[PDB]
Protein backbone atom coordinates (compact mmCIF):
# COMPACT_ATOMS: atom_id res chain seq x y z
CA UNK A 1 0.00 0.00 0.00
CA UNK A 2 2.74 2.45 0.99
CA UNK A 3 4.86 1.45 -2.01
CA UNK A 4 1.90 1.83 -4.38
CA UNK A 5 1.01 5.35 -3.21
CA UNK A 6 4.70 6.31 -3.20
CA UNK A 7 5.03 5.17 -6.83
CA UNK A 8 1.78 6.92 -7.80
CA UNK A 9 3.00 10.19 -6.29
CA UNK A 10 6.45 9.77 -7.86
CA UNK A 11 5.03 9.12 -11.34
CA UNK A 12 2.99 12.34 -11.17
CA UNK A 13 5.65 14.47 -9.42
CA UNK A 14 9.03 13.40 -10.87
CA UNK A 15 10.43 14.29 -14.29
CA UNK A 16 13.64 13.10 -15.93
CA UNK A 17 16.36 15.51 -17.06
CA UNK A 18 17.95 14.82 -20.46
CA UNK A 19 21.44 15.92 -21.48
CA UNK A 20 22.90 14.66 -24.77
CA UNK A 21 20.09 12.11 -24.88
CA UNK A 22 20.96 10.60 -21.49
CA UNK A 23 19.44 10.88 -18.02
CA UNK A 24 21.43 12.93 -15.52
CA UNK A 25 19.03 13.81 -12.71
CA UNK A 26 15.43 14.14 -11.59
CA UNK A 27 13.32 17.23 -10.89
CA UNK A 28 10.56 16.85 -8.31
CA UNK A 29 7.37 18.83 -7.68
CA UNK A 30 7.34 19.71 -3.96
CA UNK A 31 4.81 22.17 -2.59
CA UNK A 32 4.63 25.01 -5.12
CA UNK A 33 8.27 24.91 -6.26
CA UNK A 34 10.10 22.88 -8.89
CA UNK A 35 13.30 21.55 -7.32
CA UNK A 36 16.44 20.20 -8.96
CA UNK A 37 20.06 19.88 -7.76
CA UNK A 38 22.30 22.58 -9.19
CA UNK A 39 25.25 20.37 -10.18
CA UNK A 40 23.04 18.24 -12.45
CA UNK A 41 23.10 19.62 -16.00
CA UNK A 42 20.49 19.11 -18.70
CA UNK A 43 16.94 20.01 -19.64
CA UNK A 44 13.72 18.84 -18.00
CA UNK A 45 11.63 16.60 -20.27
CA UNK A 46 8.60 18.90 -20.18
CA UNK A 47 7.63 21.83 -22.39
CA UNK A 48 5.99 23.74 -19.53
CA UNK A 49 8.88 23.37 -17.08
CA UNK A 50 11.47 24.17 -19.76
CA UNK A 51 10.91 27.94 -20.05
CA UNK A 52 10.66 28.65 -16.31
CA UNK A 53 13.24 30.90 -14.66
CA UNK A 54 15.35 29.16 -12.02
CA UNK A 55 16.92 30.89 -9.03
CA UNK A 56 20.30 29.23 -8.56
CA UNK A 57 22.39 29.04 -5.39
CA UNK A 58 25.71 27.20 -5.32
CA UNK A 59 25.93 27.23 -1.51
CA UNK A 60 22.99 24.84 -1.16
CA UNK A 61 23.50 23.23 -4.61
CA UNK A 62 19.86 23.63 -5.60
CA UNK A 63 17.82 25.31 -8.33
CA UNK A 64 14.23 26.30 -7.59
CA UNK A 65 11.39 27.86 -9.56
CA UNK A 66 7.69 28.64 -9.17
CA UNK A 67 5.45 25.97 -10.68
CA UNK A 68 2.77 26.89 -13.26
CA UNK A 69 -0.79 27.26 -12.03
CA UNK A 70 -2.19 24.37 -14.09
CA UNK A 71 0.20 21.85 -12.48
CA UNK A 72 -0.33 22.95 -8.86
CA UNK A 73 -2.54 19.94 -8.06
CA UNK A 74 0.04 17.40 -9.30
CA UNK A 75 2.58 18.19 -6.57
CA UNK A 76 3.44 16.26 -3.43
CA UNK A 77 3.12 17.48 0.16
CA UNK A 78 6.04 18.43 2.39
CA UNK A 79 7.00 18.40 6.06
CA UNK A 80 9.75 19.68 8.35
CA UNK A 81 9.47 17.15 11.20
CA UNK A 82 12.20 14.47 11.17
CA UNK A 83 11.75 12.08 14.10
CA UNK A 84 13.88 8.99 14.53
CA UNK A 85 12.87 5.93 12.54
CA UNK A 86 12.66 4.59 8.98
CA UNK A 87 11.61 6.33 5.78
CA UNK A 88 10.72 5.13 2.29
CA UNK A 89 12.72 5.68 -0.89
CA UNK A 90 12.43 4.49 -4.47
CA UNK A 91 15.32 2.02 -4.00
CA UNK A 92 14.17 0.57 -0.67
CA UNK A 93 14.10 1.90 2.89
CA UNK A 94 16.39 4.57 4.35
CA UNK A 95 17.42 4.69 8.01
CA UNK A 96 17.58 8.00 9.90
CA UNK A 97 19.75 7.79 13.02
CA UNK A 98 21.39 10.78 14.69
CA UNK A 99 20.75 13.18 11.83
CA UNK A 100 22.23 10.87 9.18
CA UNK A 101 20.47 9.34 6.19
CA UNK A 102 22.12 5.97 5.61
CA UNK A 103 21.52 3.46 2.81
CA UNK A 104 22.04 -0.11 4.12
CA UNK A 105 22.49 -1.57 0.63
CA UNK A 106 24.68 1.05 -1.04
CA UNK A 107 22.47 0.86 -4.13
CA UNK A 108 23.03 4.48 -5.13
CA UNK A 109 24.24 5.13 -8.67
CA UNK A 110 25.32 8.34 -10.43
CA UNK A 111 22.36 9.88 -12.21
CA UNK A 112 19.98 9.25 -9.29
CA UNK A 113 20.41 12.71 -7.76
CA UNK A 114 17.17 14.54 -7.03
CA UNK A 115 15.09 11.57 -5.87
CA UNK A 116 12.99 12.65 -2.86
CA UNK A 117 13.08 10.73 0.40
CA UNK A 118 9.49 10.01 1.39
CA UNK A 119 7.81 9.95 4.80
CA UNK A 120 5.42 7.36 6.23
CA UNK A 121 2.34 9.41 5.29
CA UNK A 122 3.57 10.01 1.74
CA UNK A 123 5.18 13.35 2.61
CA UNK A 124 8.55 14.55 1.34
CA UNK A 125 11.29 15.11 3.92
CA UNK A 126 14.51 15.71 1.97
CA UNK A 127 16.18 15.51 -1.44
CA UNK A 128 19.29 13.41 -2.04
CA UNK A 129 22.39 14.88 -3.67
CA UNK A 130 25.12 12.25 -3.30
CA UNK A 131 26.39 9.42 -1.16
CA UNK A 132 29.46 8.75 0.96
CA UNK A 133 30.76 5.18 0.98
CA UNK A 134 31.43 4.29 4.63
CA UNK A 135 32.14 0.57 4.66
CA UNK A 136 28.98 -1.41 3.90
CA UNK A 137 26.78 1.67 4.48
CA UNK A 138 26.35 4.72 2.25
CA UNK A 139 25.90 7.98 4.14
CA UNK A 140 23.69 10.36 2.17
CA UNK A 141 24.75 13.89 1.28
CA UNK A 142 21.23 15.28 1.54
CA UNK A 143 19.45 18.64 1.62
CA UNK A 144 16.60 19.05 4.11
CA UNK A 145 14.30 21.68 5.63
CA UNK A 146 14.10 23.40 8.98
CA UNK A 147 10.96 25.36 9.92
CA UNK A 148 11.90 28.00 7.34
CA UNK A 149 15.57 27.31 6.47
CA UNK A 150 17.32 25.09 3.94
CA UNK A 151 20.21 23.16 5.49
CA UNK A 152 22.68 21.07 3.51
CA UNK A 153 24.24 18.05 5.24
CA UNK A 154 27.44 16.79 3.59
CA UNK A 155 29.16 13.82 5.25
CA UNK A 156 32.87 13.47 4.60
CA UNK A 157 33.86 11.79 1.34
CA UNK A 158 30.50 12.28 -0.36
CA UNK A 159 30.53 12.44 -4.16
CA UNK A 160 27.87 14.04 -6.35
CA UNK A 161 25.75 11.44 -8.14
CA UNK B 1 38.33 62.61 -17.16
CA UNK B 2 40.35 60.41 -14.81
CA UNK B 3 38.52 61.69 -11.74
CA UNK B 4 35.09 61.17 -13.32
CA UNK B 5 36.03 57.67 -14.48
CA UNK B 6 37.27 56.74 -11.00
CA UNK B 7 34.10 58.08 -9.37
CA UNK B 8 31.87 56.14 -11.78
CA UNK B 9 33.85 52.94 -11.21
CA UNK B 10 33.60 53.34 -7.43
CA UNK B 11 29.86 54.02 -7.43
CA UNK B 12 29.16 51.09 -9.77
CA UNK B 13 31.24 48.78 -7.58
CA UNK B 14 29.35 49.88 -4.47
CA UNK B 15 25.97 49.42 -6.16
CA UNK B 16 26.99 45.95 -7.33
CA UNK B 17 28.07 45.06 -3.79
CA UNK B 18 24.69 46.17 -2.42
CA UNK B 19 22.82 44.14 -5.05
CA UNK B 20 24.94 41.04 -4.40
CA UNK B 21 24.46 41.34 -0.64
CA UNK B 22 20.69 41.65 -1.05
CA UNK B 23 20.47 38.68 -3.43
CA UNK B 24 22.69 36.47 -1.25
CA UNK B 25 20.87 37.34 1.98
CA UNK B 26 17.44 36.83 0.40
CA UNK B 27 18.07 33.69 -1.69
CA UNK B 28 17.51 31.01 1.04
CA UNK B 29 13.89 32.13 1.47
CA UNK B 30 13.11 31.28 -2.17
CA UNK B 31 14.17 27.65 -1.60
CA UNK B 32 11.46 27.03 1.03
CA UNK B 33 7.64 27.13 0.89
CA UNK B 34 7.74 29.64 3.75
CA UNK B 35 7.26 33.28 4.65
CA UNK B 36 9.38 36.34 3.88
CA UNK B 37 9.63 37.91 7.38
CA UNK B 38 7.99 41.33 6.74
CA UNK B 39 10.54 42.85 9.13
CA UNK B 40 13.32 41.92 6.70
CA UNK B 41 10.99 42.59 3.75
CA UNK B 42 10.63 46.26 4.68
CA UNK B 43 14.35 46.91 5.02
CA UNK B 44 15.34 44.58 2.16
CA UNK B 45 12.97 45.27 -0.73
CA UNK B 46 12.38 42.30 -3.04
CA UNK B 47 10.74 41.60 -6.38
CA UNK B 48 7.68 39.87 -4.81
CA UNK B 49 5.88 42.94 -3.48
CA UNK B 50 2.79 41.21 -2.06
CA UNK B 51 2.82 37.64 -3.40
CA UNK B 52 4.54 35.21 -1.01
CA UNK C 1 -27.20 13.73 8.63
CA UNK C 2 -24.72 16.59 8.30
CA UNK C 3 -26.03 17.67 4.89
CA UNK C 4 -29.54 18.01 6.33
CA UNK C 5 -28.98 20.72 8.94
CA UNK C 6 -26.20 22.09 6.74
CA UNK C 7 -28.67 22.96 3.98
CA UNK C 8 -31.28 23.91 6.59
CA UNK C 9 -28.95 26.56 8.01
CA UNK C 10 -28.18 27.44 4.40
CA UNK C 11 -31.92 27.88 3.85
CA UNK C 12 -32.13 30.05 6.98
CA UNK C 13 -28.92 32.01 6.33
CA UNK C 14 -28.75 32.62 2.56
CA UNK C 15 -30.65 35.24 0.54
CA UNK C 16 -30.29 35.65 -3.22
CA UNK C 17 -29.28 38.87 -4.95
CA UNK C 18 -30.70 39.51 -8.42
CA UNK C 19 -29.50 41.98 -11.05
CA UNK C 20 -31.62 42.42 -14.19
CA UNK C 21 -33.84 39.71 -12.70
CA UNK C 22 -31.16 36.99 -12.67
CA UNK C 23 -29.38 35.74 -9.56
CA UNK C 24 -25.73 36.76 -9.23
CA UNK C 25 -24.66 35.91 -5.66
CA UNK C 26 -25.72 35.00 -2.15
CA UNK C 27 -25.57 36.96 1.11
CA UNK C 28 -25.28 35.14 4.43
CA UNK C 29 -25.96 36.04 8.05
CA UNK C 30 -22.97 35.27 10.28
CA UNK C 31 -22.95 36.21 13.95
CA UNK C 32 -24.62 39.62 14.07
CA UNK C 33 -23.65 41.05 10.66
CA UNK C 34 -25.02 40.50 7.16
CA UNK C 35 -22.18 39.74 4.74
CA UNK C 36 -22.24 40.01 0.95
CA UNK C 37 -19.04 40.17 -1.10
CA UNK C 38 -18.28 43.49 -2.74
CA UNK C 39 -17.44 42.33 -6.27
CA UNK C 40 -20.96 41.10 -7.06
CA UNK C 41 -23.52 43.79 -7.89
CA UNK C 42 -27.26 43.71 -7.41
CA UNK C 43 -29.95 44.03 -4.76
CA UNK C 44 -30.75 41.69 -1.89
CA UNK C 45 -34.12 39.95 -2.28
CA UNK C 46 -35.43 41.31 1.02
CA UNK C 47 -37.01 44.66 1.88
CA UNK C 48 -35.29 45.00 5.26
CA UNK C 49 -31.72 44.24 4.18
CA UNK C 50 -31.94 46.29 0.97
CA UNK C 51 -32.54 49.41 3.10
CA UNK C 52 -29.48 48.97 5.33
CA UNK C 53 -26.23 50.92 4.98
CA UNK C 54 -23.41 48.62 3.83
CA UNK C 55 -19.86 49.61 4.74
CA UNK C 56 -17.54 49.45 1.73
CA UNK C 57 -14.03 47.99 1.73
CA UNK C 58 -12.46 47.07 -1.60
CA UNK C 59 -9.29 45.75 0.07
CA UNK C 60 -11.17 42.79 1.57
CA UNK C 61 -13.83 42.60 -1.20
CA UNK C 62 -16.49 42.45 1.50
CA UNK C 63 -19.61 44.47 2.32
CA UNK C 64 -20.96 44.32 5.87
CA UNK C 65 -23.91 45.70 7.81
CA UNK C 66 -25.45 45.16 11.24
CA UNK C 67 -28.44 42.80 11.21
CA UNK C 68 -31.85 43.93 12.49
CA UNK C 69 -32.92 42.83 15.94
CA UNK C 70 -35.64 40.42 14.81
CA UNK C 71 -33.31 38.43 12.52
CA UNK C 72 -30.84 37.79 15.35
CA UNK C 73 -32.29 34.32 16.02
CA UNK C 74 -31.91 33.22 12.37
CA UNK C 75 -28.14 33.75 12.17
CA UNK C 76 -25.46 31.06 12.08
CA UNK C 77 -22.56 30.62 14.50
CA UNK C 78 -18.94 31.60 13.88
CA UNK C 79 -15.48 30.44 14.94
CA UNK C 80 -11.81 31.23 14.36
CA UNK C 81 -10.18 27.78 14.44
CA UNK C 82 -9.08 26.09 11.19
CA UNK C 83 -7.83 22.56 11.92
CA UNK C 84 -6.59 20.43 9.05
CA UNK C 85 -9.13 18.09 7.49
CA UNK C 86 -12.46 18.25 5.66
CA UNK C 87 -15.29 20.78 5.85
CA UNK C 88 -18.79 21.04 4.43
CA UNK C 89 -20.13 23.10 1.53
CA UNK C 90 -23.35 23.43 -0.44
CA UNK C 91 -21.87 21.54 -3.41
CA UNK C 92 -20.16 18.84 -1.34
CA UNK C 93 -17.10 18.63 0.90
CA UNK C 94 -14.04 20.90 0.82
CA UNK C 95 -10.46 19.87 1.61
CA UNK C 96 -8.20 21.97 3.84
CA UNK C 97 -4.53 21.23 3.13
CA UNK C 98 -1.57 23.48 3.88
CA UNK C 99 -3.54 26.68 4.32
CA UNK C 100 -5.59 26.20 1.14
CA UNK C 101 -9.27 25.49 0.52
CA UNK C 102 -9.58 23.17 -2.47
CA UNK C 103 -12.61 21.79 -4.31
CA UNK C 104 -12.22 18.08 -5.22
CA UNK C 105 -14.71 18.36 -8.10
CA UNK C 106 -13.70 21.68 -9.61
CA UNK C 107 -17.37 22.27 -10.43
CA UNK C 108 -17.51 25.83 -9.10
CA UNK C 109 -19.28 28.19 -11.48
CA UNK C 110 -19.86 31.96 -11.65
CA UNK C 111 -22.79 33.03 -9.51
CA UNK C 112 -21.83 30.83 -6.53
CA UNK C 113 -19.92 33.62 -4.77
CA UNK C 114 -20.82 34.27 -1.14
CA UNK C 115 -21.89 30.74 -0.23
CA UNK C 116 -20.56 30.04 3.29
CA UNK C 117 -18.21 27.18 4.17
CA UNK C 118 -19.33 25.30 7.27
CA UNK C 119 -17.65 23.34 10.03
CA UNK C 120 -18.55 19.85 11.24
CA UNK C 121 -20.71 21.24 14.07
CA UNK C 122 -22.50 23.76 11.84
CA UNK C 123 -20.26 26.75 12.58
CA UNK C 124 -19.06 29.01 9.76
CA UNK C 125 -15.36 29.19 8.88
CA UNK C 126 -15.04 31.21 5.66
CA UNK C 127 -16.99 32.66 2.72
CA UNK C 128 -16.42 31.66 -0.90
CA UNK C 129 -15.29 34.47 -3.22
CA UNK C 130 -13.71 32.78 -6.24
CA UNK C 131 -11.59 29.89 -7.42
CA UNK C 132 -8.45 29.15 -9.41
CA UNK C 133 -8.29 26.22 -11.83
CA UNK C 134 -5.50 23.98 -10.53
CA UNK C 135 -5.94 21.55 -13.39
CA UNK C 136 -8.06 18.72 -11.99
CA UNK C 137 -8.74 20.72 -8.80
CA UNK C 138 -9.70 24.31 -7.99
CA UNK C 139 -8.20 26.29 -5.12
CA UNK C 140 -10.80 28.46 -3.38
CA UNK C 141 -10.14 32.18 -2.94
CA UNK C 142 -12.02 32.84 0.30
CA UNK C 143 -12.21 35.37 3.12
CA UNK C 144 -11.83 34.00 6.64
CA UNK C 145 -11.63 35.22 10.23
CA UNK C 146 -8.61 35.32 12.52
CA UNK C 147 -8.99 35.76 16.29
CA UNK C 148 -9.89 39.44 15.83
CA UNK C 149 -9.01 40.32 12.20
CA UNK C 150 -10.29 39.72 8.68
CA UNK C 151 -7.80 38.16 6.28
CA UNK C 152 -8.13 37.34 2.58
CA UNK C 153 -6.47 34.37 0.89
CA UNK C 154 -6.23 34.54 -2.91
CA UNK C 155 -4.24 31.95 -4.89
CA UNK C 156 -2.61 33.10 -8.10
CA UNK C 157 -4.69 32.78 -11.25
CA UNK C 158 -7.99 33.05 -9.38
CA UNK C 159 -11.05 34.54 -11.08
CA UNK C 160 -14.00 36.21 -9.37
CA UNK C 161 -17.26 34.28 -9.75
Amino acid sequence: KRERMCMKIENDCIFEVKHEGKVTGYACLVGDKVMKPAHVKGVIDNADLAKLAFKKSSKYDLECAQIPVHMRSDASKYTHEKPEGHYNWHHGAVQYSGGRFTIPTGAGKPGDSGRPIFDNKGRVVAIVLGGANEGSRTALSVVTWNKDMVTRVTPEGSEEW
Amino acid sequence: VGMSLLALISIFASCYMLVAARSKCLTPYALTPGAAVPWTLGILCCAPRAHA
